[PDB]
């Protein structure tokens, strides 16, 4: 609740909007905009690290007390780091979830917008902040079976970062249905349950449908071209099926190749045997489906939603939003954010970063449309280059099981990887490749490791973290795994990044932190 | 009217025009309705369009108009026209007359997957021109004395029996007195244009096969040879049938191609940064003896008398008289030696470095249709204004040999094949490239290295010899300029870096500037009378400093340069 | 059917397996089984930044004699290569090997040039010295410029070429000159042979006459219905480049021999002496698919510098054993 809260924001303020996410675009240009709205000028923060915390707050040690957290929490107890708050208030909404209750008491300087059916952590003011001596840790131990098993098992993210400021808005006589597309795009950010679970997906297929199934305040004369409110229809994720051939996505789609086995030819056989079950041309399976002849257009999703029920692929229907301004387009909410992370490009200027981030906030504007096309052409060569050490790997066998995991190491960077995410995505369509498939699912459910070459900063051994798949839910012990060599040993670590699972070690300090990280 | 399907007025009676005028959007900009206007600013009497905007409004059309469009694109025309017309006054205070109009249209193919059922049929691929004819003739209507009746046309027959020289009585006129009369007729253009498949689709232990083509109107006068295409066309036929049963037809007409701007080779056809990149690098007096450095910009060679290149680049200065002669503003220098030097790639690179073209002897060097003969041209082709730098002077037939004295020291050129004679010219010039005798040991000496003529070495300047000289100190340098310049073969970017001895293309503007404002001259001021008739390069310098004048004795700086050469025929 | 060849076809023992196969007709000249053993085995883009395409080609000839095997030079290749174009030489050979630019009309067909059908393959000769000088202007500088030149017709136009030479000539004059220098024991050009990569020599002095008579009587390893996709692979797969591993050491080569070896027959050392070397240097990773370069490949590319050069110099034939055996 902040109907008692954002009634106070009057007076001055910051709009931080917080380390690297497409989160942060999402849920805060609705408020640069609103901060005119209630004639506020706002004010804004490029975050790369906890790193930027204090080299950018330090430099304005005032006390403007209207102020944001988001993608941070998981930080410091918050004063004892942000000492300069005396009485300075604090607002979060932040998705970096699993928080300390060191950081909510003292209960002036921040807000707490924890309501959930899960009360089990009350004693841990009771068990830290309070602790004759051998029951005492009796009562710390017996219970950090609960509490360690909190911030030193595994960790997670949570829900929204404007949607609840929807909540709040939707009363408050505005209906901007681009901000909801905008919502759509923190939906699909991180609430896929292809990238991190919903669940309640499928019962979200009430609860927007049900803000906007209710509501067409032109009910009746809805038939003109500028923004015409979106329509619900059960379509895909499969990647970018719209520019590009369908034989694009037949061959850079994951859920064809965990299941398909599609870098082979036998995939290739077996898929023009399938389209002859939907016989479908082969120049036809060779244009861009805007480009295609028209009724095969058509009917694609008509017959492919079912006869595709047989062929080892359940999961192909979802349920997912898609519009258009005007005349030239339709666009889909699906295929925009792989177009998102296309300006995340990390050049050796030192101006790349921070001014691709203006630059893709300067991008969700409707008037702000033609540089996203641009995006859209790098991903796919992205995805193409993927297959630049796909194939030349699962077939070479670069791979290393070494252990109760399995461990891969890249030595050589990309310009294309110089962007860090990259080292999720490969180790999420590959370890598919031999270790799921020449096998059985016994030596395929396991989590995975992933070097990365840092050809241009020096050499500092980059990474990133993995589950197994087909259990997901259950979270990462890398949230904790990766400080057991730093534990042991520790070698010039750094926890830098907003992240949990990212470290940075030194370019030749890795095996035997892997020796000692091996168990 | 047959108004169920395949309506013979839709688009023209509500349809087409309707959808001009509605593609419409706010900012009062989005038209396709002010294109035509800013057409008019000049009477172009064209539009472009695309193919993927009326599937923004409908799916109906798309598949209707790709089908038929030899009836579409005139029924567009109609709406055009009609809707257009309304223009020219908004009530009906001004019009001279109406006029006729163009639409252009906007997946590549290629040429072998099209065939008998890719007939009537609008397509999108992509080659590259090869030559084609002229501008000839075609018209639409005129018509008759026998009836006088616009002789309407379907296709862009002959009178059957009706005469119309007839309802005089009875008396009769038949078989055709039609004489067709132009006087009241129409009138087009025509091109015939052609095309060459890729080097990339099996022309090896193939042939490569090509199609002919068809044009119309305004897209004449566009396309030359040697250019890169993408198009959209029909294919279309000629002929009839039942060749020992059937064989016909292939050919080509054009909707709107899109031609292609390859990068940064094209400032052929069709800023003040780059000046102020030019000139704060001249403000430096540091360019004479910079830029010996540079034209070679990566390798070794000529390099404390690459000096003598400042001269020749911008030339001197074709100074005219008021008396007879036009001066020898053209001034030819040599080099000659073995091979190894890098001296086959050096001028290699040169073509890369204005223009010109570059093999020596026998590879420049003295149709079956619509009967004319004709007559591509001699040597000043690419080269006047262009100059060049070649091997094989006595490596060459003797026939095409009388030429180049006739090319070189006057351009005293004449034709004789036929009866009429060409009175050509040029400020063209070459240098010459060698493998003749024995070099070194040659040039001292007396004068045999041509085997047929003294006349030579008459008309040229410097004598700057190609050697591979023996010297141990520098044996190990170009032992090791030589390896890593070959292997990895990387010696591309870093040349660039350096103060004035880099850029390239900037280098080819600073020079298409640089000789190309005026005819500077000199100030007032062994030496003889050929060395002598230099004189042109003591005009050279006001080029080189970029002066307007010079004396004579500074710029004997080449004189150490060209000294050089008098060791050569010293005695 | 493919246990074999990754097995077996990557060693320098191939040097005898493929050389146990190589040429089999007689025992003789042991050197060319290794030639040949690299002849098929190269072609190369590495085009340069700024400068222009450098070079991938090969550029071979023997002198012969008559009684030789310098017609018969040839012959097993062309059925295997994944390019060939044979062509005997002059006798009939025509000058179509005069485009205007006047494309083939209707029932008026003219003729040009096949060096781009089998770019990337090879022209197989004899009598290549018989041929005509016009048709030798196309011949040239394929290989020295990549590129050659259609002389003033309506077009000048060119040809593409990333190809290969081959040929089997017949000597000048009679039979066969002594090491007294080539282009005298046939008379080629020199400009041509600039451009000219590869050697041998067959005379002979004094168990094959049990041959020929077991070979007349024929009363009626490598595997044969495989082997091009092998040099495929070789053609295909392996493609390391180095900077100077030790090949600084040429500056001798170069200074000294062009000095010690100064005056009898001793121009002929140049990079482009090497550059021929660096086409197969390389190549002995495509016969290994090595991935890397070391002097072992250097030592059996002199070991073939070593052995073909000799005969190209005065008798004085010492200049090379002394001066280079030890790099055998
Ligand atoms: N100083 C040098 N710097 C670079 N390359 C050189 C040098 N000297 C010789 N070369 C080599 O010589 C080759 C060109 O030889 P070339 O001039 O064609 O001989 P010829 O004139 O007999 O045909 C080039 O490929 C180049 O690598
Ligand atoms: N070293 C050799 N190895 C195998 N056969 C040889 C050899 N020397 C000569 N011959 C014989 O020479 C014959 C071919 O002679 P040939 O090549 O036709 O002479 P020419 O080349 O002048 O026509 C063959 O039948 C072959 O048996």
């Amino acid at each position: 609740l902040r109907n008692d809260f954002y009634r106070q924001l009057v007076g001055k303020r910051i709009l931080i909007v917080v380390n690297y996410d497409i989160d942060a675009i999402c849920a805060s240009r609705i408020l640069q905009a609103l901060f005119k709205y209630d004639h506020m000028l706002y004010t804004v923060v490029p975050i790369m690290g906890v790193t930027g915390l204090k080299r950018a707050y330090g430099e304005h040690q005032g006390d403007v007390k209207y102020v944001v957290l988001v993608n941070c929490g998981g930080c410091v107890d918050i004063v004892e780091l942000l000492q300069p708050s005396d009485d300075v208030t604090f607002f979060i909404c932040d998705s970096h979830r699993p928080l300390d209750v060191c950081n909510i008491y003292s209960d002036r300087q921040v807000c707490i917008l924890g309501d959930a059916s899960l009360e089990e952590n009350i004693p841990a003011f009771e068990t830290i902040f309070y602790d004759l001596k051998q029951r005492a840790r009796r009562q710390w131990e017996s219970e950090r079976d609960r509490i360690m098993f909190e911030y030193t098992q595994f960790s997670y993210y949570g829900r929204s970062a404007a949607l609840m400021v929807f909540e709040l808005a939707w009363k408050l006589s505005k209906d901007n249905m681009d901000l909801l597309w905008w919502a759509i795009v923190g939906i699909t950010e991180q609430l896929l349950l292809g990238k991190i679970e919903s669940g309640a997906y499928t019962l979200e297929l009430e609860q927007i449908q049900s803000h906007v199934s209710r509501l067409t305040n032109k009910t009746n004369d809805q038939n003109t071209m500028s923004a015409s409110k979106i329509t619900f229809e059960n379509d895909l994720h499969l990647v970018l099926y719209r520019h590009w051939p369908v034989t694009e996505s037949m061959r850079y789609s994951r859920y064809s190749s965990c299941q398909l086995k599609l870098w082979t030819l036998r995939g290739e056989k077996r898929l023009h045997e399938l389209l002859l079950e939907m016989g479908l041309p082969l120049v036809h399976a060779r244009q861009t489906y805007g480009a295609m002849d028209l009724v095969l257009r058509k009917e694609f999703f008509s017959m492919v939603e079912r006869l595709a029920e047989k062929y080892d692929i359940a999961d192909i229907v979802y349920g997912t939003f898609t519009l258009s301004y005007g005349y030239r387009s339709r666009y889909a909410a699906a295929d925009y954010v792989y177009a998102l992370l296309a300006i995340m490009e990390s050049v050796k200027k030192h101006k790349t970063p921070e001014d691709c981030f203006l630059e893709a906030s300067d991008a969700l504007s409707r008037q702000h449309k033609q540089l996203l096309s641009a995006g859209i052409d790098q991903a796919k060569l992205l995805h193409a280059a993927v297959f630049r050490q796909v194939q030349s790997s699962l077939e070479a066998r670069q791979v290393h099981s070494a252990g109760s995991f399995f461990y891969y190491v890249l030595q050589e960077e990309h310009a294309f990887f110089s962007y860090p995410y990259a080292l999720g995505l490969l180790a999420r369509f590959l370890l598919r490749g031999h270790v799921a498939t020449s096998r059985a699912r016994q030596a395929s459910d396991l989590p995975l490791i992933a070097s990365c070459p840092l050809n241009a900063s020096e050499g500092m051994c980059l990474l990133v973290g993995i589950v197994p798949v087909r259990e997901d839910s259950p979270r990462n012990f890398f949230g904790k795994a990766f400080e057991q060599a730093a534990q042991k040993s520790g070698v010039a670590l750094l926890q830098d990044f907003f992240e949990p699972a990212v470290v940075q070690l030194r370019q030749s300090d890795l095996t035997r932190f892997l020796d000692s990280l091996t168990v | 009217n047959q108004q169920d399907a395949q309506i013979n007025l839709q688009a023209v009676k509500k349809k087409y025009k309707e959808f001009i005028r509605t593609f419409n959007e706010e900012n009062f900009f989005y038209k396709y309705r002010d294109t035509l206007k800013r057409n008019y600013l000049n009477g172009r009497y064209f539009l472009e369009i695309e193919m993927e905007d009326l599937v923004g409004f409908d799916e109906t059309l798309a598949d209707k108009l790709n089908k038929q469009p030899t009836e579409h694109l005139e029924i567009f025309e109609e709406a055009a026209r009609e809707v257009a017309d309304e223009i020219t006054a908004p009530r009906p205070e001004h019009e001279e007359h109406m006029h006729d109009i163009q639409i252009l249209l906007s997946n590549p193919t290629n040429i072998r997957q099209l065939k008998s059922d890719c007939v009537s049929k609008l397509v999108k691929i992509a080659g590259i021109i090869v030559a084609a004819s002229g501008i000839s003739a075609k018209a639409t209507r005129m018509s008759i004395q026998c009836l006088s009746c616009s002789t309407v046309i379907p296709n862009l027959y002959a009178l059957p029996r009706k005469c119309n020289t007839e309802q005089a009585g009875r008396p009769k006129c038949p078989l055709d007195p039609f004489f067709i009369m132009p006087d009241k007729c129409k009138c087009v253009d025509f091109q015939t244009l052609k095309l060459q498949e890729l080097p990339d689709f099996v022309p090896q232990g193939e042939i490569p096969r090509h199609l002919q083509l068809f044009c119309d109107r305004s897209l004449c006068e566009r396309v030359v040879p040697g250019n890169r295409v993408l198009i959209q066309g029909i294919y279309s036929i000629r002929k009839v049938g039942k060749a020992v049963v059937g064989v016909r037809a292939p050919y080509m007409r054009v909707v709107g191609i899109t031609v292609d701007s390859e990068g940064a080779g094209a400032i052929s056809r069709y800023t003040s940064d780059e000046e102020e990149h030019f000139r704060r690098m001249a403000a430096s007096g540091d360019i004479y003896e910079r830029l010996s450095q540079s034209l070679a910009p990566s390798i070794f060679g000529s390099r404390d008398i690459k000096k003598a290149i400042t001269c020749m680049l911008f030339g001197g200065s074709r100074k005219r008289l008021p008396d007879g002669l036009c001066r020898r503003g053209d001034i030819n220098v040599l080099l000659l030696g073995d091979p190894g030097t890098a001296k086959s790639q050096l001028l290699k690179f040169v073509e890369k470095v204005p223009i010109a073209v570059y093999t020596s002897g026998k590879g420049s060097s003295t149709d079956p249709q619509t009967r004319n003969f004709v007559m591509e041209g001699g040597a000043m082709v690419l080269a006047d204004g262009g100059v060049v730098c070649i091997d094989e002077f006595d490596k060459m037939r003797e026939d095409d040999r009388v030429a180049i004295h006739e090319a070189m020291e006057q351009q005293t050129i004449s034709i004789a094949k036929a009866g009429i004679t060409t009175t050509l010219n040029s400020r063209c010039s070459v240098l010459a490239a060698a493998n003749s005798i024995f070099g070194r040991w040659d040039d001292t000496k007396g004068e045999e290295n041509i085997d047929f003529m003294p006349t030579i070495l008459s008309r040229f300047d410097m004598i700057f010899i190609v050697k591979d000289i023996h010297d141990e100190s520098r044996d190990i340098t170009l032992a090791k300029h030589i390896i890593n310049v070959h292997l990895s073969s990387n010696k591309s970017a870093p040349s660039e870096p350096a103060e004035g001895e880099i850029s390239l293309s900037t280098f080819k503007k600073y020079i298409h500037y640089c000789r190309t404002h005026c005819g500077p001259r000199l100030s007032e001021a062994p030496i003889t009378v050929r060395q002598l008739e230099v004189i042109r390069i003591s005009e050279s310098l006001a080029k080189i400093r970029l002066q307007p004048f010079a004396t004579d004795e500074h710029v004997n700086e080449a004189l150490r340069l060209f000294q050089v050469s008098t060791l050569d025929a010293a005695m | 059917d493919i246990a074999t060849i990754q097995k077996l076809s990557k060693d320098p023992r191939i040097v005898e397996r493929v050389v146990a196969s190589m040429a089999p007709s007689i025992y003789g000249h042991d050197y060319i089984k290794r030639a040949l053993a690299l002849a098929l085995f190269g072609g190369e883009s590495k085009n340069p930044g700024e400068k222009h395409k450098v070079r991938g080609d090969i550029n071979l000839l023997i002198c012969g004699d008559p009684g030789t095997a310098k017609s018969q030079f040839l012959k097993y290749t062309e059925k295997v290569a994944p390019r060939a174009v044979f062509t005997t030489g002059q006798g009939a050979s025509a000058v179509g090997l005069y485009v205007r630019r006047n494309p083939v009309s209707r029932e008026w067909t003219l003729e040009a040039g096949a060096l781009v059908l089998a770019d990337q393959g090879v022209c197989l000769i004899d009598e290549f010295d018989k041929m005509n000088d016009q048709d030798r202007t196309s011949i040239h500088e394929a290989m020295e410029q990549q590129s050659i030149s259609i002389s003033k017709a309506g077009i000048v136009t060119s040809l593409q070429a990333r190809c290969t030479v081959i040929a089997a000539a017949n000597p000048i004059g009679g039979r066969y000159d002594p090491s007294m220098t080539f282009s005298e024991n046939v008379n080629l050009s020199e400009p041509i042979l600039s451009r000219f990569d590869v050697l041998c020599v067959v005379k002979d002095e004094f168990q094959l006459a049990k041959f020929v008579v077991h070979s007349h009587m024929k009363h009626h390893e490598i595997p044969q219905d495989l082997l091009r996709q092998y040099i495929v692979y070789a053609k295909e797969n392996i493609r390391p480049k180095l900077t100077n591993i030790d090949e600084d050491k040429i500056a001798k080569m170069y200074a000294q021999l062009r000095q010690e070896s100064f005056a009898t027959g001793s121009l002929p050392i140049t990079v482009r002496h090497i550059e021929s070397v660096i086409r197969m240097s390389e190549a002995h990773a495509r016969m290994h698919l090595r991935e890397n370069v070391m002097e072992a490949d250097v030592s059996m590319a002199i070991r073939m510098m070593l052995e073909s050069f000799i005969e190209a110099q005065k008798f004085s034939v010492m200049k090379k054993m002394r001066s280079t055996f030890q790099k055998y």
